């Protein structure tokens, strides 16, 4: 209902800046790379599959696990930790039916206890002081896809699907924000299903155009041509199925012609 | 860590924890002091401080309450918000006799949609407005309280919680079981709001969820595809409604000048994407000549 449509993407294009994670992070991380983040993402896409989660509190879940990582610095046995506490915050947040803590001590095959998992909650929110209200490469591309003319079910579904791969790995999609890889999801999967390009009125609307989202494209291109190969492949696995039109095996386009 | 507060005594009970009136003892500052009972080994900090939290350090407003500090416990979480006086339920209450004067309706109901317009415009829907969680200081100011049902929505919304708002001020769309709803629930709730300000009483105070629905097409008329396009296949939309005829609003709410109606009736128009928004009601001419009457408490 359009009354505030422009106001609120003014307000998350403000909001995106203030909870961006550092981009150099890891760097910073004695113990942790970013390959052992890809691992912890790709779980977190298992249990959201596992309890039916929206799609929204995995994008939330991987923002606040970002965001405590670029102050907090933690060994490998508790960055699962960290990204159970982030996914329970994130489905209190965002579902209206989150699972019970009990459900998140089990999904770690009890490696954790019910005890550290409240702890660890507690200092996430801390960390962040309270800030879980914060833009996500899905709330963008829900607003884009308004833009479509008409609306195609697999643009939509292949737009999700390669923002979802963009929270996989950290190098290089930390540099980027979550209206930038929502605009270059949405121009890779306009293009990949219709041959159609990032339209007239969302330069008019964000400002975006290819050239400025060439960068972003060109990486998110690559990962879209090598993902079969990539070490993780629950993302691919989850959009086999036919809530998500298959889109997962569509095949890449082989240039984009930019 | 609660050392500088004095409690001075309990304020109520809402949605979820419990609000005593505190002073600091160093500054002088009255304040409200909601404090949530959190544990370990249950569900740790409940959804619904989650969301009040985050969403009113984002929302400062003069007609929202505002969310001074949040000292967190391991124990218990204490929420330190400004003080406010007394909630509109109470006021009309005491303003029995008199009836509150057009003025102050007109003062508080466009202070309220600026309110509300903020919230709207920063993606967040209130969903339980009604006089108890609506708050007056002494200088005719009245603010959005009670944030504990509040939630952070999208573009366009999805389903959220079907069970919201209390039933007195739920909109028809709720009522019917529509798979999405938005903004206008909140424009609804002030809507009725607005007419309990006039005639000192509820507008549809139904004591269940079909009551609800006939008292309201008794007084908007039973709503066919004409007023409301999609009505008739809403999940409890039942073809053996009754078809009440709809009232003439000078019979609604009769003290109400022909501006006032005009607005009221926008507000409680039965299709939510018909019914205005806060920010455009702001604009309607009932507010040509709005001041702040400051309230007799
Ligand atoms: N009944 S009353 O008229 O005697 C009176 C009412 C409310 C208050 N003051 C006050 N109350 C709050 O929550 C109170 C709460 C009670 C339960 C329903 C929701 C609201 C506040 N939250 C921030 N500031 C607050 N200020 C003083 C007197």
């Amino acid at each position: 209902v359009p009354d505030y449509h422009e106001d609120i993407h003014t307000y998350l294009r403000e909001m995106e800046v203030k909870c961006k994670p550092k981009v150099g992070y890891m760097k910073k991380q004695p113990d942790i790379t970013n390959s052992m983040r890809a691992i912890l993402v790709d779980w977190l896409v298992e249990v959201g599959e596992e309890y039916k989660l929206q799609n929204e509190t995995l994008h939330l879940a991987v923002n606040y696990i970002d965001r405590f990582l670029s102050s907090m610095s933690v060994l490998r046995g508790k960055l699962q930790l960290v990204g159970t506490a982030a996914m329970l915050l994130a489905s209190k947040f965002e579902e209206i039916y989150p699972p019970e803590v009990a459900e998140f001590v089990y999904i770690t095959d009890d490696t954790y206890t019910k005890k550290q998992v409240l702890r660890m909650e507690h200092l996430v929110l801390k960390v962040l002081t309270f800030d879980l209200a914060a833009p996500t490469v899905n709330q963008f591309l829900t607003q884009y896809f308004l833009h479509q003319q008409p609306a195609n079910c697999k643009v939509e579904s292949l737009a999700m699907f390669l923002g979802e791969l963009s929270l996989i790995d950290a190098d290089p999609y930390l540099k980027y924000l979550p209206s930038v890889i929502a605009g270059a999801a949405f121009h890779l999967a306009l293009y990949t299903v219709t041959g159609q390009s990032w339209p007239e009125s969302l330069i008019r609307k964000t400002g975006y155009t290819l050239e400025s989202l060439k960068p972003c494209l060109m990486d998110l291109h690559q990962t879209y041509l090598k993902a079969p190969q990539h070490a993780q492949q629950s993302i691919r696995e989850k959009y086999k199925n036919s809530k998500y039109h298959g889109v997962s095996l569509l095949n890449p386009p082989e240039t984009l012609n930019l | 860590s609660m050392e500088n507060f004095q409690k001075v005594e309990k304020i109520g009970e809402g949605t979820y924890g419990v609000v005593y009136k505190a002073r600091n003892k160093l500054t002088g500052e009255v304040v409200a002091l909601k404090k949530i009972r959190l544990d370990t080994e249950t569900e740790g900090v409940p959804s619904t401080a989650i969301r009040e939290i985050s969403l009113l350090k984002e929302l400062n407003h003069p007609n929202i309450v505002k969310l001074l500090d949040v000292i967190h416990t391991e124990n218990k979480l204490y929420l330190v918000f400004e003080f406010l006086h007394q909630d509109l339920k109470k006021f009309m209450d005491a303003s029995a006799l008199t009836g509150i004067p057009l003025p102050l309706i007109k003062s508080y109901l466009f202070q309220l949609l600026q309110g509300l317009a903020f919230c709207h415009s920063h993606r967040v829907l209130h969903r339980d407005l009604k006089p108890q969680n609506l708050l007056i200081n002494t200088e005719g100011a009245i603010k959005l309280a009670d944030f504990g049902l509040a939630r952070a929505f999208g573009v366009p919304v999805r389903t959220y919680t079907h069970e919201v708002v209390t039933l007195w001020y739920r909109a028809p769309e709720i009522l019917l079981g529509c798979k999405y709803y938005s903004t206008a629930v909140d424009i609804w709730s002030l809507g009725c709001i607005f007419a309990e300000m006039v005639t000192r009483r509820a507008l549809f105070p139904g004591d269940s969820e079909i009551d609800q629905l006939f008292r309201i097409f008794r007084t908007l008329g039973t709503p066919d595809e004409v007023v409301w396009p999609g009505v008739t296949s809403m999940p409890d939309y039942k073809p053996s409604f009754p078809k009440w005829a709809r009232q003439d609003f000078s019979k609604v709410v009769p003290p109400l000048d022909e501006d006032g109606r005009s607005l009221l009736s926008q507000m409680l128009h039965y299709d939510p994407n018909k019914r205005i928004s806060a920010k455009a009601a702001l604009a309607h001419p009932f507010f040509q000549d709005v001041t702040k009457p400051v309230p007799h408490l």
